[PDB]
């Protein structure tokens, strides 16, 4: 991008990540709040956003974005860091 | 999973 000689709204989505502790449903508040924000068109940002979000995901998080894959959606994952999502489905722990 | 899908999140449940 360019072309900017003013324009630092909260350009800063990178600053957006989640700690190795932190609830995913805290990071996305904030990266989504920031991002729709950011400086870049729809498309633009977001083709970066299933990139980051992943990205700035810490592994434990992440494995689990994995196991679901782009088959399930933001709304899965925001209770897929929660757990389990269901328990009393497959009884191997609860 | 984009932006998209952060939005519908926020604004819908599906």
């Amino acid at each position: 991008s360019g072309l900017v000689p003013r324009g630092s709204h909260m350009t800063s989505i990178l600053d957006i990540r989640q700690g190795p502790k932190e609830p995913f449903r805290d990071y996305v508040d904030r990266f989504y709040k920031t991002l729709r924000a950011e400086q870049a068109s729809q498309e633009v940002k977001n083709a970066a956003t299933e990139t980051l979000l992943v990205q700035n995901a810490n592994p434990d998080c992440k494995t689990i974005l994995k196991a679901l894959g782009p088959a399930a959606t933001l709304e899965e994952m925001m209770t897929a860091c929660q757990g389990v999502g269901g328990p009393g489905h497959k009884a191997r722990v609860l | 999973i984009t932006f998209l899908d952060l939005l519908l999140y926020y604004g819908k449940k599906k």
